């Protein structure tokens, strides 16, 4: 079976910028959207990012807002994240979900990346 | 978006499992979908359109998802059926995607 | 006192007939061009009645 | 089963509206090709619109013969008109 390799994780002081990368292998890189589904433990799952197959546009859970870009490039066979100020709701575990519309599912969910800040 | 209304715990023990219902008025749009969270932290898909099973899944009924709710895939009671089960529905264009809390099955 | 009331002092060229011309944009009088501000031979053509 | 709801990723910015008008709808529902067109004008003040929804044909080009289009409604704004671009509707994966 194919797998996604998802990493960047770690602890961060917040309020200030961390990146979040996952290497997707073993399928085409080129034809998949790829979703970001974060999860405070302890509460329930919420997805915060996903670009197209190629990232023609970056759409995102609605209160998170502005201040993360996320970018893939196709040669890389990674797509990163950058935390840009947040403000301590990234206490969470952060998943890669492959999706290959089906009318939207979420095929192969990763192994998830924490971060969580010091304050 | 709203949250799936959704139940937050089924503790369940005859032989029948009784019914998981997970609703919302998006459901009617588009048709919910399912996730677990397995011990070991690795959700999984388990019923995809309301009638088709995944290819590797544990074997089961499927889902009918008769209106505005879900009725879902469950079977009698095993060993696996301490992992629990999350609510999934797409919107209609605007590209989001809601969860409810997550549900608890318990023996 | 009746400054509300106002009035294209310029244009870079005629109009047509029945046309509303609600172009708020400097206008330009010389060969230099202007861009966003005022300047040398720069207009805010909408010149109020005073 | 069908609901034909429609959202609106045309625009974002409603500012300085002038004009409103609700019309009848112009297209119906047939085995074969009905054609249907169009047409857009220019006139000083008014926009006159074109139609005709042709009967069935199978040509998979433009078809031969007349079709005479009818004036429906002008259109009493004025302004001018350099571009034009058209509207789709789709439920298109993301
Ligand atoms: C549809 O297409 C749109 C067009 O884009 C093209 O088409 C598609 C197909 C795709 O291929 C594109 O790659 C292609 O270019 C496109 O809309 C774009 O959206 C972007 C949203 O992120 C936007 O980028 C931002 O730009 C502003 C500057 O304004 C514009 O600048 C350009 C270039 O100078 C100029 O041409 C324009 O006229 C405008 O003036 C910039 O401030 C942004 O920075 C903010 O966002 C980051 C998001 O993570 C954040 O990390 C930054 O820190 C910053 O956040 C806050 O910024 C303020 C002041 O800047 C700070 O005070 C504050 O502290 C910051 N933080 C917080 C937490 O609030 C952003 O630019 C990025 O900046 C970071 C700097 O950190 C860089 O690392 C990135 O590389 C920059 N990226 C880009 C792309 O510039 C972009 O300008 C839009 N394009 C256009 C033409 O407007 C989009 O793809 C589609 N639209 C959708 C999906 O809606
Ligand atoms: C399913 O759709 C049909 C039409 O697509 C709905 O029929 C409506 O019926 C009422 C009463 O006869 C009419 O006044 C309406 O004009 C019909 N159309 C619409 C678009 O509402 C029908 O009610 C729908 N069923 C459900 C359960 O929603
Ligand atoms: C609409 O037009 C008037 C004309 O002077 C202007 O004052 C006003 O600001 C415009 N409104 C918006 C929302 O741009």
């Amino acid at each position: 079976q194919v797998q996604l390799v998802e990493s960047g994780g770690g602890v961060v002081q917040p309020g200030r910028s961390l990146r979040l990368s996952c290497a997707a292998s073993g399928f085409t890189f080129s034809s998949y959207g790829m979703h970001w589904v974060r999860q405070a433990p302890g509460k329930g799952l919420e997805w915060v990012a996903v670009i197209w197959y190629d990232g023609s546009n970056k759409f995102y859970a609605d209160s998170v807002k502005g201040r993360f870009t996320i970018s893939r490039d196709n040669s890389k066979n990674t797509l990163y994240l950058q935390m840009t100020s947040l403000r301590a709701e990234d206490t969470a575990v952060y998943y890669c979900a492959r999706a290959d519309y089906g009318d939207f599912f979420f095929d192969y969910w990763g192994q998830g990346t924490l971060v969580t800040v010091s304050s | 978006s709203y949250e799936l209304t959704q139940p937050p715990s089924v503790s369940v023990s005859p032989g029948q499992t009784a019914r998981i219902t997970c609703s919302g008025d998006a459901l009617s749009k588009h048709y919910g979908y399912w996730y677990q969270q397995k011990p070991g932290q690795a959700p999984v898909l388990v019923i995809f359109k309301d009638s088709e099973r995944p290819s590797g899944i544990p074997e089961r009924f499927s889902g009918s998802s008769s209106g505005t709710t879900i009725t879902l895939t469950v079977s009698g009671v095993q060993a696996e059926d301490e992992a629990d089960y999350y609510c999934q529905s797409a919107d209609s264009s605007a590209t989001y995607w809601v969860f409810g809390g997550g549900t608890k099955l318990t023996v | 006192g009746n400054y509300n009331y106002l009035y294209r002092l310029f244009r870079k060229s005629n109009l047509k007939p029945f046309e509303r011309d609600i172009s708020t944009e400097i206008y330009q009088a010389g060969s230099t061009p202007c861009n966003g501000v005022e300047g040398f031979n720069c207009y805010f053509p909408l010149q109020s009645y005073g | 089963k069908s609901w034909m709801e429609s959202e609106f990723r045309v625009y974002s910015s409603a500012n300085n509206c002038t004009f409103e008008y609700v019309s009848q709808p112009f297209l119906m529902d047939g085995n074969f090709k009905n054609l249907r067109e169009f047409v857009f004008k220019n006139i000083d003040g008014y926009f006159k619109i074109y139609s005709k929804h042709t009967p069935i044909n199978l040509v998979r080009d433009l078809p031969q013969g007349f079709s005479a289009l009818e004036p429906l409604v002008d259109l009493p704004i004025g302004i001018n008109i350099t571009r034009f671009q058209t509207l789709l509707a789709l439920h298109r994966s993301y």
